């Protein structure tokens, strides 16, 4: 009863179909999942070291989820200026009207320039997701369970930065459920907590304490498409937006 | 076109009989199906006895009945049910047991649940009385913690749902297959798993148009849910002595 | 299903042309024959000329209006009429002679008579008025004197009736048949047959529902009953100043 | 519009037919003149002589109708237990859901055992019956008219109480109408009165004066079936019934 | 004869689809043709370039709109437009120039015009209103003197008509072809031609059962009068300068 | 909608149709047109003479319509007691009937007895007719315009009073229209005048000045029939009728 037409009221003619912007563009722009595969930011931050290090340890850490995380905004002093003035990005605003997921996704991080230092990244499809807080990138300070360590038997992959600083990876879909949840996700079960991200993903340098110092304050960004054999199952419809243009200027 | 009215008064009743229960209908029903029908998993992670009870599940039995007044504004929810939670909290809002309806007695003895559902919501109002419900189903309403910003018939009329006018007095059949991310729903405790048991989502019946009528017309109406629980499958046969009594909301 | 009214009102009007008599019906009639359609009985008992008058004794003609209202309780008659002398006796209530009127004038001048009978119930009810009456018709009432607890609508349902309701306005058609222990009905006083004269029985018209409505509505409304005598046969002509008027009653 | 159905709400399935009783217990109660064909007491009657009879005066004298007599509940003193208890049988009981009959009777008289005389019993299709009043076993105790005295025209039929003591009898249908009446009937005119019982049998003794005294206080009992080709032809309702076990109990 | 209401209401909508403009119908027109339809005559009187426009003179637009109510005697008019003039003048009426409607800009540069009719008059009345009107159409009203004794239920009955029950609510169609004396009617002052342009009769709209209702009954209600030129052809290409604007009446 | 029936509720049986009187008189009054074709009364007057007439004046003139003219009822010294009594004729109440008719008519002109002079008449459809008064028959009192004169080449007959006193001719449609008028015509435009009747009728002596003594006072009668190829094209209902044994009598 929602697409029902009691009486069609038809005073137009026929229009011409474009099919989508191939007739102008040469390309249709119908197939949601090719404008999903295009690359947005998952995220960024800037390294901090508080403690000594070891090689073992990782320098940060964050799920792995395609509905993009929790909108950081950042301090009130330094606001991250991509997430506070066009606040979020196509695939997050696609993924707000479905309930459902299931399939793979790619990420690309992106590491600064100067450092030279050999990066290991590790997926851990073992780390469940405890409430919508505290799924965002988060810096490693203290090692005290197996969180800090690089582990064994864990999907690994060492970027070589002195060759090239950019890391091309695919994270496959690994949980023992049909779907997981593409909203906001609220923590009530146990079980439910492990079927929100895809896994974990821990990114950590292999520097010592000399060289750590020159990787201080800078840049790492992340960016993520869709994969292939992602589908999405269930239409919910969108929740209340907001305008990007009515956002208040920055007065002087 | 050409209306003839006798003793039996004119109508054509269209009749839902399902396991000795016999449901009446003078309009046509407005359907909404969310998802396509689910298959049976029995094959992937069960070994016990699996059985359905179709002599006894796949039976109709109120879950809600509600009165819905002309004291209410436009966007303001009526009832909100989590379906499979509320059959139980249904049966034990009438203070007794569940082992007393022959509908939830595999939900004392079993541990897990898969089937598809089936729902009648039905108004009883006057020809002359005006207004409109929707009835949205929505999967895993616990499991999204800004919903308390989409509870409303903007955001519901986007995702399909049935329509009620109370003017029509027509009735809203509802087909829901069982989509959840764990392919079961366990009826009691059961490890990892310790709230939100058995809850598949949300039927919430808000109004569009508020009722209208004259200066003396009759005031309120009433609304009464069915459920059916048709392609059913229970598994883990357990103890009855382990399940315990719904949150009570 | 697709409603048009026009300036015709969107009807369809059923019609009984019984000689150069008309009668309209909205509605459609609900029909009760008691007995099986009887046959002629000339041969047996008569040699006179024997001969039906079809062009002026099956036509229509009032012999009873009544005004039912909402001050009438559950179980109260109110009409009894004996169909063979209530044509004549409504005749002789308009205060005249019986040969002013074309359907009986052969009674006038025969003697004894057999044929059947329509008979014909029409109520003029509003839509908005909610009440319901039976039609029931009785072989020979007179002859059991446990027929004063017998007239109540509990035991008239038992026995074949026809029912009106108030609501939709319907009508009751009676098809009834000769049906006595005499195979004729003498018009007059005849030998051994003093009293009870052209006596076939009680069409009684009672109420089941009594006439309810809102506290403006319409308080009456009308009920108009007609006869017809369509397999009459009449024999034995005699004399019109043997006949004598009907008992008042 | 009697025995019509709007809407039938079927939340059953297919019940057994069992054929009315053929397959537990060998036969069909559907006929229901198979069971009126069983005898019912249509009386009974003390006898008692107040007046010297002859040969030819009758005994006792009773309409012949099959919708039961004027139920003789007896004197106040001594009540007929049988009617006074369990108030009517089941032949007038369905006989009162109809209106009309046409057929045969059969009557079994049962005499007393001591008494040896020969009795006569005449049958008299000549007698109106007049009300529904004196409807019941008249006891003839004057001879005026020609009622008291053994006719000879009649059907009549003489049983030997040496050999056996009841007569078994089958009175005719010979009223000239299509019908007769089957209700309690009420005398509008004098036709109508030929057109209730189907005649009127009178019972009388042969016995002389001195044999007469040892018949005084003796029981008569008068049973009788339906016979065959007994058609009751328009449906009438029933009356109102009352409950047997609600009848007072003779307390102490 | 099986009514089942749902969220749409049950009906049937009727359509009008002319030049982008649709009109919607819930009952059937009661249509009435005075006259068998016209022929083109460009042949014999014109050499000038002889076109319509029926992209935009074949379209739909409100000529009249008038309030019923039920102050209003037996035979009164309501209505008296004498429509080629009359739609100038409902355009003239609402304060602009005629070049602003695009059904009438070729009235406006052509001089000539000859083409049939298509008149709408839309009731918007309640179901519990009880009244009834005319729809007469009369060719050429001003030439005749005697015709204010015509002006009447009585008469306009005798020639063919449309009507409109306010109970049904129902429409009069009315499909009026070109007849006049002269082939074509002049959109302008023209030689020997200075009163009465562009004057082809009156359609006027009278009351036979005027409006009855209860005590609170609503008390009014709106009729709508909307005009179609579909076979229309214009002659006599002119400046615009010489046109001047309508008698008001 | 006005032809409509709804319901006929039929309660008579078929009558023998005699085809408009055929079977009984021989002749059917179906066609209408066939009634019109007798002839009727267009009107009467008196001649008078004012003025010393020449040869070439007209003696008096009328315009040529079917429906009639405006009905003279005379003066109220001396009425006319055709027009007076027994108002107007059948062919204009057949023809305000209708709203247009194009075709001829046949007009029948009945003049005096006792004169003998020569009698002219001149068929003009030249004179366009402004308002319905003076649609009557004018007698030509003074010749100022060309109206007076007998003119050259209009459609003339000359009438030998001395053979015949009557004349019998044809006026034929000549107006360049699609129809004309049917109605008492209101005169908007000065092109609607030139569509009201056919022509101009004007009849004039030869007579001198002694002569025209022996003609004043004399009466001319004109009669109408319908012609042929004469269609009436559009219905319209009748107007308020007055009925004529109603009218008051000359009482003394």
């Amino acid at each position: 009863e929602e697409s029902r037409n009691t009486t069609v009221l038809d005073t137009t003619t026929t229009l011409q179909s474009s099919g989508f912007g191939r007739a102008f563009f040469g390309e249709a722009f119908n197939d949601l999942k090719t404008l999903m595969r295009r690359y947005q930011l998952y995220g960024q931050l800037l390294l901090s070291v508080t403690t000594d290090k070891d090689i073992d340890h990782c320098m940060f850490t964050f799920p792995c989820l395609p509905q993009g995380l929790a909108l950081d905004i950042g301090s009130a002093g330094s606001p991250h200026e991509i997430f506070n003035r066009c606040r979020d990005g196509i695939i997050p605003l696609i993924a707000s009207g479905y309930r459902f997921y299931r399939g793979d996704l790619r990420y690309k991080i992106v590491f600064p320039s100067n450092v030279n230092s050999n990066i290991w990244v590790q997926h851990r499809p073992d780390r469940r997701l405890e409430g919508w807080s505290a799924a965002k990138i988060v810096n490693c300070d203290a090692v005290s369970t197996g969180q800090g360590v690089y582990n064994h038997g864990y999907a690994s992959h060492i970027q070589i930065t002195r060759v090239n600083n950019v890391i091309e990876l695919e994270v496959p879909f690994y949980n023992a459920t049909c779907y997981n949840y593409l909203q906001a996700f609220n923590a009530s079960s146990a079980a439910s907590s492990y079927a929100v991200s895809l896994g974990e993903i821990s990114v950590g340098f292999q520097a010592t304490s000399d060289d750590i110092a020159s990787i201080v304050n800078k840049p790492v960004t992340i960016y993520y498409s869709i994969g292939d054999g992602m589908q999405f199952s269930q239409w919910v419809g969108y929740q209340p937006m907001m305008i990007l243009d009515q956002l208040p200027a920055p007065v002087v | 076109d050409n209306p003839n009215p006798g003793p039996d008064g004119e109508g054509e009743v269209e009749l839902e009989k399902d396991s000795n229960v016999v449901l009446t209908t003078q309009r046509d029903p407005s359907t909404s199906i969310p998802a396509p029908v689910s298959v049976k998993w029995s094959r992937w992670t069960s070994n016990d006895v699996v059985d359905d009870y179709a002599t006894i599940t796949s039976r109709w039995y109120q879950i809600a009945e509600f009165v819905w007044s002309k004291d209410d504004p436009f966007d303001k929810e009526l009832a909100r049910l989590i379906l499979p939670r509320a059959l139980l909290s249904s049966i034990e809002a009438n203070s007794d047991a569940i082992c007393d309806v022959p509908n939830t007695i595999p939900f004392k003895v079993h541990a897990y649940w898969r089937g598809d559902m089936e729902v009648r919501v039905q108004i009883n109002s006057n020809k002359f009385q005006v207004g409109q419900l929707q009835a949205t189903w929505y999967y895993s309403d616990h499991e999204n913690l800004n919903i308390s910003s989409k509870r409303s018939v903007y955001g519901f009329s986007q995702m399909d749902h049935a329509l009620i006018s109370a003017s029509a007095s027509n009735e809203a059949k509802l087909v829901i297959p069982f989509k959840h991310v764990y392919p079961f729903l366990p009826t009691r405790i059961v490890p990892d798993w310790t709230t939100g048991i058995l809850d598949m989502g949300a039927l919430n019946i808000r109004v569009i148009a508020p009722l209208r009528m004259s200066a003396t017309g009759p005031t309120t109406c009433n609304v009464v849910v069915f459920i059916k629980l048709n392609n059913s499958e229970f598994t883990g046969t357990s103890s009855g002595k382990f399940y315990a009594s719904q949150i009570r909301a």
